[PDB]
């Protein structure tokens, strides 16, 4: 199966830090999901997933989302991932709260019960006051990842970069703990 | 084909589940279609070591394994690994538990075999060359080769490989008695493969008569398949293919076509002159065109025969071999017959007392020496005597052809003899009673023998009536002909059983073919002179129309053949039932005859009922019009039949026109479009046009007006937005009809018109 989603919003803050970041960890991991970078087979076969990368609240008075990634066919989603374009506070609440409710949908819809595992990274600072806006779900950053941590044992692991900024102690409130105890200076293990 | 592979499955697969299980157990490969290209692209991936062999089935898992049944049998076999278990999914011979030591008769193709075609192309022929390598060790009993003599897309896509087969298997003549090949396949070639390649057919031939001179063949005594074969397929290629392939046989005539198959040379000349007819490819011209046949009026003369002497040579553009009258020396003057004759009679005097003499003096065979005093022995009550028997069936393997050659001379010039009637009562009390048993020719050579000198004008009036009681001879074996009607027609493509059905009737009613009826002192019986016996003689058909026509458009003169020609075919309308060429049949019969067809027609008036009737006699289900067309033209046939003949035409070219789309190609054309004469509806358009009216005047003038009433004048059925077609429709079948009927519509419309 290995059905997991890779979600990415430090475009704005770094943006040639963001090609690297790529190419020593999403790169070699895309190739532990696909047999090489051509095209193609890609169907409903469970293992699909989405691409969620956005930007910050401030430099944006009228748009938010232009995503468009049902399958991706695991070679669209590599393609477009250099292909983007880029831009304090990071407003990363929105998207996170997206993903969240996208994963919700797809457990309701894509049911074979089905194990659902997702990754998330993000090297810019997320501080912001609104939450969702667009569902339900209202509170804070601190409250929405208490809530996607606490309420329910989704697995998430945060491999950050070598650089650390003063959130990963308040990134400890969740009772399930963040493990970022792969920290080796070994090259990116496939699967641990 | 990956991007053709991913929209496949994106345009097919347009869904959310996985469904459509699809068992089909008549026809499946259609749906598990999916499945197939899925387990091939896997394969693909797997041998080119990448794309990680294509993982994470999970999508369609079920019908990924659903192999785990004769519909079930989608053999992937071809890429590796799957030759020895899959394989099994056809039920093979049996060889490890225990003539007719075969079982398991053959599988049909509509079943299974409809698909499984890139697998199965050369696995016989690993065992065909290991037989062929040391010798024919043992009777071959692999009999289902049946299968793979209806298999002509093989050779249709692999002609190379086919052919690099046959050039590989040549030197098998100097290998082992080329026997392995030829008696394998020859006889189902010929029966189950009808229509063919005229190239390949021909180069077929080319080698067939190379193999038949070169190695020795005098040990083969039944080569008579051979040249049945040869005799069968070289009539059922002169339609248009000299003309467009003269060019892929500017050599082969030239090198060897003559060595020693005169009959066939005979047979060939006679079907050339019949395709001259169609169309005028020497009637223009003179002698400019003239070279592509004086090489072969040269080796035929190298030879002579044809040698009628510029007496009715009519069925020729310009007879130039006509020249040459002096090569006839018919009867050696009429002089040398009295000579001969006493030398016979002298070689009894002496037979009488050199029994042990005879073997050394019948050396060289002495064809018009000897065998005419054949008339003397059997005459004695079987003084048979088994002397030169032996030394018969060693050295006359060959002079054979002039041996029966000069018998049937003899045989006819003393039955001619009667001249009035006073001998016909002797005939019939004893002459044709005692040649009934046992005659060694069988009606093998008599055909060519007969139209030599029975067909000459010197004494036509008996010649007519010796071929007359020739072919009212057979009165104690037309029987068997006659019950043999159920038992090819009812079973011929849809075979059940036709293995023990054959294998049944060639054991129960004959006993042997080389020996005879008599059962000497001791008799051990040892049966194995049985190599391959599909057809006993059914196959004679197809050498017998040659000899019908040959006794009708050559034979016309005398009228009561009529009364004759209409039993014969009572009696073998079910041997009619192998094949229908009456366009070749019938049109030469009409090239310089209508002038004078009313002497002709007056009888033609039956037998154009004769002929449809001997027609009925076939149940394909192909027919719905011509039936209708026969109840209007029951009563009365010179009142009904002219005027609805519009409506006909404009229904034969509505089915014509409507080829495409409409719903006419539907029980009309069926089964399969194979070897039913269909390589396009041409031929059944024009199937019907001559033989319409026939029977009256209504030829020659009132047939031309009546195709072109239908232009001139406004038809009521005639529809005005697809004129084009309907025209193109009338063009195509005037294009096939006889010279006066599309020449005088000439004349009709540049008469008053312009």
């Amino acid at each position: 199966v290995a059905d997991v989603v890779f979600v990415i919003e430090g475009t704005a803050n770094l943006g040639p830090y963001f090609e690297g970041l790529r190419k020593h960890y999403l790169l070699p991991a895309i190739e532990y999901f696909n047999g090489g970078p051509p095209d193609f087979g890609g169907d409903y076969g469970g293992t699909q997933y989405s691409l969620v990368v956005f930007n910050t609240v401030d430099c944006a008075p009228e748009s938010y989302v232009q995503c468009h990634a049902p399958t991706s066919s695991a070679y669209e989603f590599v393609t477009w991932l250099d292909g983007i374009k880029f831009m304090s506070c990071s407003l990363i609440a929105e998207g996170l709260s997206t993903a969240l409710q996208l994963f919700d949908d797809f457990k309701k819809m894509r049911e074979q019960q089905t194990h659902r595992v997702c990754l998330l990274i993000c090297n810019s600072p997320p501080y912001l006051l609104p939450a969702v806006e667009s569902t339900t779900y209202s509170g804070c950053t601190t409250e929405n990842l208490v809530q996607q941590i606490g309420e329910r044992g989704i697995h998430f692991s945060i491999v950050s970069p070598r650089k650390l900024p003063a959130l990963r102690l308040l990134f400890e409130k969740a009772a399930p703990p963040a493990l970022l105890e792969p920290l080796q200076p070994p090259t990116d293990v496939s699967q641990d | 084909f990956l991007p053709v592979m991913k929209l496949f499955d994106l345009l097919y697969p347009e869904k959310e589940y996985i469904p459509v299980p699809d068992i089909n157990k008549p026809q499946s490969t259609h749906a598990f279609a999916m499945t197939c290209i899925w387990i091939h692209l896997n394969r693909k991936a797997q041998n080119d070591n990448s794309k990680l062999q294509i993982p994470i089935p999970h999508s369609l898992r079920l019908h990924h394994e659903f192999l785990q049944i004769a519909l079930l049998c989608n053999a992937y076999s071809t890429n590796s690994e799957c030759f020895t278990l899959p394989m099994g999914a056809l039920v093979e011979t049996i060889y490890g538990n225990g003539g007719s030591i075969t079982p398991l008769p053959m599988n049909l193709l509509d079943s299974l075999t409809v698909h499984a075609k890139m697998s199965l192309i050369h696995s016989i022929a690993t065992r065909v060359i290991k037989l062929a390598h040391a010798k024919s060790s043992v009777a071959l009993a692999p009999a289902l080769v049946e299968t793979y003599s209806r298999l002509l897309v093989y050779m249709e896509i692999e002609s190379l490989g086919i052919k690099g087969f046959i050039s590989q298997l040549l030197p098998t003549v100097f290998k082992s008695h080329a026997w392995g090949i030829l008696h394998t396949l020859l006889e189902m070639f010929s029966y189950r493969m009808h229509h063919i390649q005229p190239h390949y057919r021909v180069q077929l031939l080319s080698h067939l008569h190379t193999l038949a001179a070169v190695a020795q063949t005098n040990q083969n005594q039944l080569h008579l398949c051979v040249e049945s074969t040869a005799l069968r397929l070289i009539t059922a290629l002169g339609s248009s293919e000299v003309q467009p392939q003269f060019t892929r046989f500017l050599s082969d005539p030239k090198t060897v076509l003559s060595a020693e198959s005169e009959e066939l040379n005979r047979a060939l000349i006679l079907t050339l002159a019949r395709a001259t007819h169609v169309t005028d490819f020497f009637t223009g011209s003179d002698s400019i065109q003239g070279t592509w046949c004086k090489d072969i009026l040269q080796t035929i003369m190298s030879f002579t025969p044809h040698n009628w002497a510029s007496h009715t040579l009519s069925c020729f553009p310009g007879p130039l071999q006509a020249f040459f009258k002096q090569n006839n020396v018919p009867q050696e003057s009429r002089f040398n017959l009295k000579k001969n004759v006493e030398e016979e009679y002298r070689k009894w005097k002496s037979m009488s007392n050199e029994n042990d003499i005879i073997t050394h003096f019948s050396m060289q065979g002495s064809p018009p020496l000897f065998l005419c005093l054949l008339w003397k022995m059997l005459l004695e009550t079987d003084h048979i005597n088994q002397i030169g028997y032996r030394v018969l069936e060693r050295i006359g393997a060959r002079a054979l052809v002039a041996h029966v050659r000069t018998f049937a001379d003899f045989l006819v010039y003393e039955f001619s003899t009667s001249a009035g009637g006073q001998q016909l009562n002797k005939c019939i009390e004893i002459l044709n009673d005692m040649v009934w048993k046992y005659n060694i020719v069988t009606l093998d050579r008599l055909i060519l023998c007969l139209a030599m000198r029975s067909h000459e004008g010197n004494e036509a009036q008996v010649c007519y009536f010796i071929i007359q009681l020739l072919l009212l001879k057979p009165n104690d074996f037309r029987n068997r002909v006659s019950d043999f009607v159920k038992e090819n027609s009812p079973e011929h493509w849809l075979q059940n059983d036709w293995h023990t059905k054959h294998m049944n009737y060639h054991k129960k009613y004959p006993e042997k073919l080389y020996f005879e009826g008599l059962a000497e002192q001791v008799d051990p019986p040892v049966q194995i002179q049985s190599p391959y016996l599909p057809i006993y003689f059914g196959n004679v058909c197809l050498r017998f129309l040659p000899v019908f026509d040959i006794v009708i458009h050559r034979f016309l003169e005398l009228l009561p053949v009529s009364k004759s020609l209409e039993t014969l075919l009572d009696h073998l309308g079910g041997l009619y039932k192998f094949h229908d060429r009456p366009v070749t049949y019938l049109y030469n019969t009409l090239h310089y005859y209508e002038m004078h067809l009313r002497d002709r027609a007056f009888l033609k008036r039956k037998l154009v009922h004769a002929i449809i009737g001997s027609l009925k006699d076939n149940r394909p289900q192909g027919w719905c019009l011509s039936d209708t067309y026969l109840k209007c033209a029951m009563n009365a046939r010179e009142e009904n039949p002219w005027v609805p003949d519009d409506t006909y035409y404009c229904r034969l070219i509505g089915r014509l026109v409507d080829t495409m789309a409409g719903k006419s190609p539907g029980p009309f054309p069926n089964c399969d479009w194979r070897f039913n004469e269909f390589p396009n509806p041409a031929a059944h358009a024009l199937h019907v046009t001559c033989v319409e009216l026939m029977a009256l005047a209504v030829s020659g003038k009132e047939v031309g007006n009546a195709l072109l009433n239908v232009v001139l004048k406004s038809q009521p059925l005639v529809p005005r937005e697809n004129i084009t077609a309907w025209m193109n429709a009338i063009g195509l079948i005037i294009t096939a009809l006889p010279e006066p009927y599309w020449i005088v519509l000439h004349d009709r419309i540049v008469s008053v018109i312009s």
